[PDB]
């Protein structure tokens, strides 16, 4: 099992983040598992962002529906999170993980950190 | 005059028969789907007793007062329990609970001291401070009055109509049973093999008229076999003999 | 209003051999000329009912309620007003209170804190008064209301020619309390002991309670002091026994015999 | 909600125990609560799933137990690199469906 | 239903107008229904003085409170309406109507034609 | 306030459309208008209650429709006594809450 | 599913009862007795799954 996380280093205050994460090796013949995205900034604790099942269903955190979109490849290669209208409090590190329901986040990726250029 | 959400009165209806069919000819309601059970079995299900609760709701947020949902007027007001044994009915009552300037007789409590247990008659109000400010009869900075009267205006229209809502709470077979809905009556057919049912008199046989008459304290009739053979008719005052096959 | 005189002298009772009275209908089911052997909580035949004679006398004691008793009062001025119920006497449990103060007879099932002795009767010389009906003082959470029509009233002062006898039989099944009322007129005799006679008794009412009643007291109709007449009431027990009933063609119990009295029975 | 002490300290080797708790109204019957560990500059890893079930690859010194409304974990035989950022994650039905601890930072007194 | 409006016709400008509007037959056991007092100046835009419900609350027009006063009867007779220090701009006819919250106007009276005596 | 033309005329007998309009800021709108006619020296009575229903016991030759800020009626069956004064009314939320049209002066065309 | 699984459907009412092992695959708008109601939902008419 390998999880690869890719994202920009510095972004503009008016730009949109395009994070990508790739997973290698899973039992895709299952129900309830999926791919989740979580983030945290330094100085404040963890908070969850999103999770996708294998049926194409997208679950984001509430009151953040419009500025969160997910590209799912349907080829078992990579999952893309595109988030628009970023805020300088969201300058943070991002972890892509596997998500069952007992194991809330079973295996964790390395993740990438991003900061604003303003 | 109709009860509000803050002064909600537990109306007690007992010792009668409860047919919920006379309300259908009024208007197309805002909603009809009962929340605890389906609306297609409101008549056959017999309950021990009924509790009625009447509510005037400002706006159109009666969705958030649900067995499973909360809100500003569902946590600091009447609070519907998530295990509510009963159902709801809401309808657009624009003909009574509205004013041209404002329905200033009513009130709303936006928030309280703490979250309240459901089925609690919360009617006491008080001036509320701001976090830790001492507040004793004063108003202004950090002491603001948390109540305001209902304001009905013609410019508001949709989104501020009352939609008067009554909830009904039932009990599932633990008390004496007085109130529920009735059934239908099928006319008697003489000298025909009918599967009769006279308020629980299960059996099959043909029906004839009996010359003998009962006393006013009498309702049934037995034989050597200790079974029903000739009874007084339920909804009409004559004595009918169950002639067997 | 309730008058606390807190003193009373008690007279010894008597015993009256009740002969035949004490039969009532089982249910609303008609049977034609069929001899039935039914086992139920009955009044025994030829039994001593305890005769409380009250004259300057105010006796409303606690009565020995054992889930169904017999109360035969030879009354003419409608002295029997209501019935104190409950078990705790401090408005902590549910209780029944019936008052027929007017044509609007009201039965209230609620918590009641009764006074020491709320006599209905006092003041206005020999004319009986409708005051002191508010027996209780406090209530916790009231439950049940019921409105009923009255029986035949009595024209205030009425002493002598005791033609009427009021029989109240108290029972309860599954918490449902049954009141069995029988008013017998035109008994042209002095009260004394019971005469010989029989009658068929019908069930009138059955009201839910939910609380098993242990004690009950009698409500009878200066602040204290009255030269009363020959007040007479007989208290009796109920015990489970078998009868044999003779249904006629009209459903009236023509004869009824208890099997467990003598070997002929 | 869900809360835990912000930091804890003690003697090296033994004598440490970390707990989490929360309001029972927000908490949906308290099932499937998990305990993780975060390292500075390293990926976090799973340690305990559903209170007292041990996954593969972990040592027997880690243990967890829940009583009433409060869950907790204990570890015996501490080492010089056993400082951690032990988090509890759980399900909360009324608010956001997952809740992630309150922050922990274990420190030692070996130096 | 009949509504009869009675009052003086030859009225001095300094004389207060006392007008009685009488109704015959209404279900008073309701809320949101009342009586409205309606002006008809000739050839100009008409204006409104007072609508009074059965609750007894006052709904007066803004900046015209010194020209209007309302008196009950409480015996199903009429409603007494008094105009104080009337101006000669309103040599007009007066009407009273059943006004409620859903029906605008329901039934009218005969109305009184009054002019200034100066 | 409400505005309308004063001199109203058209085809005699049938096929006449009369309208009321105004300003959506000055007139607060969202209240269903009602519209009335006055007779010189006779007893007047409203011709259209709310926007579009027809009550019983009156003439049933009238129709109406109100869209946005503009209300209108189609009037049919004009006899020789068709002279009237058409006043439309709504709720003006700024000041003088019940306004009554702008005034009309109609002629006859029976001859 | 963490915010609710809506991929499984169940039926609340029919015209009558059903014989054993039978499959009611047909889905249509259901009216209540005597009110003429077809095409869309509304009063006494909603989708039975
Ligand atoms: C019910 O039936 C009785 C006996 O036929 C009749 O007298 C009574 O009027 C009936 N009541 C109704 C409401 O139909
Ligand atoms: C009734 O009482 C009298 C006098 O006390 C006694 O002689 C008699 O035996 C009693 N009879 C019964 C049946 O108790
Ligand atoms: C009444 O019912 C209660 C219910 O548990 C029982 O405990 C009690 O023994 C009964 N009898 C009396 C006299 O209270
Ligand atoms: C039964 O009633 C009938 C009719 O009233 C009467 O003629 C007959 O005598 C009664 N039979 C008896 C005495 O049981």
């Amino acid at each position: 099992i390998t999880l690869k996380e890719s994202g920009p280093t510095l972004v503009k205050p008016t730009q949109t983040l395009t994070l990508t994460c790739a997973f290698s090796g899973f039992s895709l013949n299952t129900g309830g598992a999926g791919v989740g995205w979580i983030r945290q900034p330094p100085g404040k604790a963890l908070e969850w962002l999103a999770l996708i099942y294998w049926d194409g269903d997208k679950r984001y955190n509430p009151s953040l529906k419009s500025r969160l979109a997910i590209i799912m490849d349907t080829s078992k290669n990579r999952v893309v999170l595109t988030m628009t209208n970023m805020d300088p409090v969201d300058t943070a590190t991002y972890y892509c993980a596997h998500h069952k329901i007992e194991y809330i986040f079973d295996y964790w990726g390395q993740g990438t950190l991003v900061a604003v250029s303003s | 005059r109709f009860a509000s959400v803050y002064a909600w009165n537990r109306k007690r209806i007992s010792n009668c028969v409860a047919d919920y069919s006379v309300l259908y000819n009024l208007a197309p309601f805002f909603t009809f789907k009962c929340y605890g059970v389906s609306p297609t079995k409101l008549n056959d299900l017999c309950f021990t007793n009924v509790y009625a609760d009447s509510f005037v709701i400002r706006g159109d947020e009666v969705r958030q007062i649900a067995p499973g949902q909360t809100g500003n007027i569902a946590d600091y007001n009447y609070k519907l329990p998530d295990d509510f044994t009963g159902c709801v009915i809401a309808w657009n009552s624009n003909k009574l609970d509205s004013k041209v300037s404002g329905n200033y007789n009513y009130l709303y409590r936006l928030f309280r001291k703490s979250n309240l247990k459901p089925f609690e008659r919360d009617i006491s109000t008080e001036i509320y401070q701001a976090g830790n400010k001492p507040c004793n009869g004063v108003a202004g900075f950090n002491c603001y009055f948390p109540l305001r009267s209902y304001s009905f205006r013609p410019t508001y229209g949709v989104g501020h109509q009352p939609y008067r809502v009554v909830v009904l709470s039932f009990e599932l077979l633990h008390a004496p049973a007085t109130v529920c809905g009735p059934k239908k009556s099928t006319n008697l057919v003489k000298n025909k093999c009918v599967n009769f049912n006279f308020n629980g008199l299960k059996g099959t046989g043909v029906l004839t008229e009996s010359n003998k008459k009962f006393l006013p304290f009498q309702q049934f009739g037995r034989d050597i076999a200790d079974t029903t053979d000739a009874v007084r008719d339920p909804q009409t005052l004559e004595i009918l003999d169950i002639t067997p096959c | 209003q309730c008058v606390n005189l807190t003193t009373r002298t008690q007279l010894p009772p008597a015993y009256t051999n009740s002969f035949t009275r004490g039969v009532y209908y089982p249910d609303k089911v008609f049977r034609s000329s069929v001899l039935h052997s039914t086992q139920d909580l009955f009044l025994p035949f030829f039994s001593n009912v305890t005769w409380f004679h009250v004259i300057k006398r105010f006796d409303n004691p606690v009565l020995p309620f054992n889930d169904g008793v017999y109360f035969a009062s030879i009354e003419k001025s409608n002295i029997i007003r209501g019935w104190i119920f409950g078990t705790t006497l401090d408005s902590k449990t549910q209780s029944l209170l019936i008052v027929n103060n007017a044509t609007n007879v009201v039965i209230k099932v609620c918590e009641f804190q009764f006074c020491n002795d709320p006599f209905l009767d006092h003041k206005n010389n020999k004319s009986w008064m409708e005051s002191e009906f508010r027996v209780y003082s406090s209530a916790n959470n009231c439950t049940f209301e019921y409105v009923s029509q009255p029986f035949l009233m009595d024209l205030e002062g009425k002493q002598g020619n005791f033609k009427n006898l009021r029989e109240f039989v108290f029972k309860n099944i599954d918490g449902y309390f049954k009141i069995y009322s029988k008013h017998t007129p035109i008994i042209v005799r002095e009260p004394e002991d019971l005469p010989q006679g029989f009658s068929a008794l019908e069930p009138l009412v059955d009201l839910p309670i939910g609380i098993n009643i242990t004690r009950f007291q009698t409500l009878l109709a200066s602040s204290s002091g009255w030269t009363a007449g020959a007040a007479a009431y007989y208290v009796g027990y109920l015990q489970p026994r078998t009868f044999l009933l003779k249904y006629n063609e009209n459903g009236t119990i023509t004869d009824a015999v208890d099997c467990a009295l003598d070997p002929l029975s | 909600a869900l809360t835990q002490p912000a930091s804890v300290s003690g003697s090296p080797g033994q004598s440490i125990t970390v707990s989490c708790t929360g309001t029972s109204s927000d908490l949906g019957n308290f099932q499937y609560v998990s305990w993780y560990q975060h390292h500075p500059g390293k990926a976090p890893k799973l340690l305990i799933y559903e209170v007292s079930k041990r996954p593969s690859g972990v040592s027997n010194r880690f243990s967890g137990s829940k009583s009433g409304n409060t869950a907790s974990l204990t570890i015996s035989g501490l080492q010089a690199e056993d400082e951690a950022d032990y988090y509890c994650c759980s399900y909360t039905t009324t608010t956001i469906p997952v809740a992630f601890g309150g922050g922990t930072k274990l420190t030692v007194l070996g130096q």
